[PDB]
RNA sequence: AAGGACGUGCUAAUCUGCGAUAAGCGUCGGUAAGGUGAUAUGAACCGUUAUAACCGGCGAUUU
RNA sequence: AAGGGUUCCUGUCCAACGUUAAUCGGGGCAGGGUGA
RNA sequence: CGAGGCACUACGGUGCUG
RNA sequence: CGGUGCCGGAAGGUUAAUUGAUGGGGUUAGCGCAAGCGAAGCUCUUGAUCGAAGCCCCGGU
RNA sequence: UGAACAUUGAGCCUUGAUGUGUAGGAUAGGUGGGAGGCUUUGAAGUGUGGACGCCAGUCUGCAUGGAGCCGACCUUGAAAUACCACCCUUUAAUGUUUGAUGUUCUAA
């Protein structure tokens, strides 16, 4: 949220994204359509943090 | 490089129910739910690189959704797509490795 | 503003339910509080599956007014607006109802 | 001469056990699964059952007291 | 321990069962310390410490101490669980025993019949057996009387009543509720020598001994193979899927709602006691002829198999596994689920009852009871491999420990279940009233 | 081929687990004591028992 | 741009809001003890006076 | 072909709706299915 | 591919052979 | 071939817009004690004159 | 939206020669001035065209002619003529102005 966001850069939050994406929230929504596990608090987030990362870089280049 | 990370998502969910996707991913092909991408080009290089299964050509067709009768509105369930990935090697079923 | 909370004790202006008192469970949007004992309804609840919905006719709590119910202060069953005049870093409570003051 | 001629009737006592099994099975069956429901009580031929474990207490006091 | 003891109390069904159930335990154990005519207990006592065959000792303990001092229950429960699966498998070998088994419920009743007029065959080939067997070179018996046809004759007539009234209390039991007659006979006598060993250890030291070292050894090891057991009872293989839409609306969407979520993940239990009892039956009966007199070739076999080596684990752990694998395969579960849905008006697509469900079903069955039996010969090599550097403990680790874990996790799967709700009731009604 | 067939679908069949199954083992100790505290109700009332009939 | 088409949530038709960062995202302030818009509030969770949500100014994304 | 757009098939259900009855149907209910 | 035959099957059908 | 329509001819008659000759009228510097006549300039009205196609007329169909 | 050349009405004229009724020798539309021409290539005389041919004749342009003028230095009538103004015409060439057609051109 805020200081969250804030204690990130440039470099940084780039390397945690790709994770985020890919393999983070990738697994999960497969996982979770085929009844496997799906729980629906873990889709809140994820989805809602690799998004908060690129709003930074249009805004002004990292927070 | 030869494709995007976001030209790596093109998967979100498989298709295994009943008969033809089922009976027709056990003995023979396989299947998955491809939402409203309109590519194939990707979705071989997805199992590919990603998961560890190689296949030949996916082979495309529209479906229509899945016929509701009548709903809040009269129902009907928005359009996708149903492919036939089909394998050639590796001869798994995937959900190996964990969840994938 | 508002006397009620999450552990209000009321002494109840409702009818047939007066001189009685408990914590407010839960705030509900619609002016509605949950007391304690009182919304008690006998209610006709299907045993579809019997021992994971269960038969008979069982007392369940509904929802009564916030504005009908009336705060017992802690000497007194005075309602008659509630005090935020005192700041902490932020709002208080305390009663000019009877001007006790206690929070 | 007790032991001798109640040991044939000891004997006597395994019949009466071993068919009120054999009969004994409209509603039991080896390893089967009945939870019996508005019907059981206490038998008929119960008054085998205690006959049974009163035999062999009785076989205690007699074999060495 | 106080809590529960209110609770089944509470509901009068619940009380009167644990009635009997607790005193079960109590008999078996009542007949086994008073001796019978015709075998006198202090003979038979030493004479089974000095042994004719590592066979009799493993025989021994699944029975109890009732074939250890010279009672009633010698037997056991053994002879019905061999002649139960024996009786299974000469089903498909006989045209005609088929034929009885399928034909409705008289058939599949005289088929039962049979199998205990069998057990108390059996009982009697075992009891002639065992008494001309002890006194004719091996030991000697016999202070009521000395050995003589009287001896042997007064021998067999204890013990067959003996069989018929165990037979007939495990029968009693299951009929009434709680508890197995199985799992009850093995459960007293292999748990009644175990409370002084640990009564004793807790006073003499809590930092160490000898005694205390290799006892604290098996108690790791006790955890290790109870996590296991808990780590494969958990999983997911429900599938939960309603069926149709039926408009929207009502809660998140008002559907004809079949929730369909079989199995425990857990197998091995029932499956792994049988396959036990089996091959020590033929075994056991054959080192009594062959230190008496008797067969001596018979006994050579029973030897080549199971423990004397750790050559010989490799032979029994085959035979585990694949006992196992037989009596689930017997059992019929592979495609109950199917007929089920059937039944109720309750249907569904992607997964739509008939032919197709029973391939899930059978699929399922198979999978999950073959691993069940694999876990089970890896707990037995699990104490092998930790022993071979630190000291040898000789307490319960392998089929000590498997034995104790499945029966007090049966029995309070289904009883902490009734349990848990009357605690549950009890908990709610002082804060809802008074108390 | 066919027993790699039985291997290559048990490998993904291969998770059934938790954690917090040590909850599970602190019962798996008071399961102990009801057959240690049985065991001990054996020679309380067989041992009076022993008094009488033995 | 105005206006649409087609999506988008925890899921599910439509409504509401919003655009592949998709019933939201950031930033500064107000506000708050209860909440996660509706039919249908369920499942999951979060806050509790200082760590939910809502409001307003600026920015971002805006197929 | 045009046009219809799932109307095709499957499991199910009969209050209304097929000029009747109606277990049945293209009716009510939802899925499964169109692979260059 | 094949007239037609050999097996079992829930009697829907599948394999075997020519 | 009278009539009517169309085609053709012009000898003559009739004849617009246009050009605006002449006549009549109003005003005033001046002359006139009044009445009246009124230059110049500026104006209103009238139309001589020239006016074609068309018509009239002469044939044919 | 124009130029030359050619014809031909009509508009101002400019410049020459008569303006004949009756009577009057003849050339009087009328009005006014008026005895005037006296020169020596110059009218007249000798001849011509035009004027009248109505009474002898002279007139008026021009060839011969250096021959000193003439309405007859008459006179009739309402007016008298030369000659000069000029009403106006009969009539001709120039300057033209305008409208018609014709002809040729290019540059609109």
């Amino acid at each position: 949220m805020k200081a969250k966001e804030l204690r990130e850069k440039s470099v940084e939050e780039l390397n945690t994204e790709l994770l985020n994406l890919l393999r983070e929230q990738f697994n999960l929504r497969m996982q979770a359509a085929s009844g496997q596990l799906q729980q629906s608090h873990l889709l809140k987030q994820v989805r809602r943090d690799v998004a908060r990362v690129k709003t930074l870089l249009n805004e002004k280049a990292g927070a | 490089m030869i494709r995007e990370e976001r030209l790596l998502k093109v998967l979100r969910a498989p298709h295994v129910s009943e008969k033809a996707s089922t009976a027709m991913e056990k003995s023979n092909t396989i299947v998955l739910k491809v939402a409203k991408d309109a590519t194939k080009a990707e979705i071989k290089a997805a199992v590919q690189k990603l998961f560890e299964v190689e296949v030949e050509v996916v082979n495309t067709l529209v479906v229509k959704g899945k016929v509701k009768r009548h709903g809040q509105r009269i129902g009907r369930r928005s359009d996708w797509k149903k492919a036939y990935v089909t394998l050639k090697e590796g001869q798994n079923l995937d959900f190996v490795g964990g969840a994938e | 503003a508002a006397k009620i909370r999450r552990d209000d004790e009321v002494i109840v202006l409702t009818g047939k339910d007066k001189g009685k008192r408990g914590k407010v469970k839960n705030v509900l949007s619609s002016g509605k509080v949950i007391v304690e004992g009182i919304n008690l309804v006998k209610k006709h609840q299907k045993p579809v599956p019997a021992l994971n919905q269960p038969g008979g006719i069982v007392e369940k709590e509904a929802a009564i007014q916030v504005s009908n119910v009336a705060i017992f202060n802690a000497a007194t069953g005075k309602a008659d607006r509630v005090g935020f005049r005192f700041e902490d870093g932020k709002k208080v409570r305390f009663f000019k109802s009877n001007s006790e003051t206690i929070k | 001469f007790l032991i001798v001629a109640i040991g044939l009737v000891g004997l006597i006592m395994l019949q009466q056990g071993k068919g009120a099994d054999m009969g004994a099975s409209f509603g039991a069956g080896a390893s089967a699964t009945l939870f019996g429901s508005s019907g059981s009580g206490n038998f008929m031929t119960r008054m085998t059952a205690l006959l049974a474990t009163l035999f062999f207490i009785i076989s205690l006091v007699l074999g060495n007291i | 321990g106080l809590d529960f003891q209110s609770a089944k109390g509470g509901l009068g069904e619940l009380k009167r069962r644990l009635l009997f159930v607790i005193g079960a335990l109590i008999v078996f154990r009542i007949g086994s310390f008073i001796p019978i005519p015709g075998i006198d207990a202090a003979v038979l006592a030493k004479l089974l410490e000095q042994q004719r065959g590592t066979i009799i000792e493993m025989f021994n303990m699944f029975s109890g101490g009732a074939l250890s001092r010279a009672s009633i229950f010698a037997l056991g429960i053994m002879p019905y669980i061999s002649a139960s699966i024996i009786i299974q498998l000469l089903t498909v070998v006989h045209p005609t025993l088929a034929e009885i088994k399928k034909e409705g419920e008289s058939g599949r009743r005289k088929i039962s019949q049979y199998t205990r007029y069998g057990t108390l065959v059996l009982a009697i080939f075992q009891s002639i057996g065992i008494a001309t067997g002890l006194p004719n070179m091996p030991g000697m018996q016999g202070l009521v009387i000395n050995p003589g046809f009287a001896f042997y004759f007064t021998a067999v007539v204890s013990l067959v009543t003996g069989t018929m009234f165990l037979m007939w209390l495990g029968e009693q039991i299951t009929e009434r509720g709680i508890g197995n007659g199985i799992s009850i006979i093995i459960f007293a006598g292999i748990v009644a020598g175990l409370p002084p060993a640990i009564a004793h250890t807790i006073e003499q030291a809590r930092q160490g001994d000898l005694h205390f070292l290799v006892l604290l050894l098996v108690a790791v090891l006790v955890f290790a193979v109870t996590f296991f057991v808990v780590f494969v009872e958990r999983g997911q293989r429900r599938i939960v899927v309603n069926y149709a839409k039926r408009q929207q609306g009502r809660r998140v969407y008002a559907a004809q709602s079949t929730h369909l979520p079989l199995k425990v993940n857990m197998a091995g239990v029932i499956p792994a006691i049988f396959a036990s009892s089996i091959i020590l039956f033929p075994a056991t009966i054959a080192s009594w002829f062959g230190g008496g007199t008797g067969w001596n070739w018979l006994t050579t076999i029973s030897l080549y198999l199971q423990p004397g080596q750790p050559l010989y684990v490799l032979l029994y752990a085959s035979a585990i596994i694949f006992f196992c694998f037989f009596y689930t395969a017997l059992v019929f579960n592979p495609r109950e689920t199917a007929d089920n849905l059937k039944k109720s008006g309750a249907f569904v697509p992607g997964i739509r009852p008939g032919e197709q469900t029973a391939k899930y079903i059978d699929k399922v069955m198979t999978r999950l009871t073959l691993v069940g039996a694999l876990y089970i010969t890896f707990i037995c090599l699990i104490p092998e491999f930790m022993r071979d550097a630190m000291k040898v403990p000789f307490y319960f680790g392998g089929t000590s420990l498997l034995i104790v874990v499945v029966v007090i996790m049966d029995f309070m799967a289904q009883v902490q279940t009734l349990m848990m709700s009357s605690q549950y009731e009890s908990a709610l009604k002082k804060a809802n009233l008074k108390g | 081929e066919a027993r790699t067939e039985v291997r290559k679908v048990i490998w993904p069949t291969r998770q059934e687990t938790l954690h917090t199954t040590l909850i599970v083992a602190a019962v798996t100790a008071v399961m102990s004591l009801i057959l240690w505290g049985l065991d001990g109700i054996l020679v309380r009332l067989v041992s009076f028992i022993t008094g009488l009939r033995f």
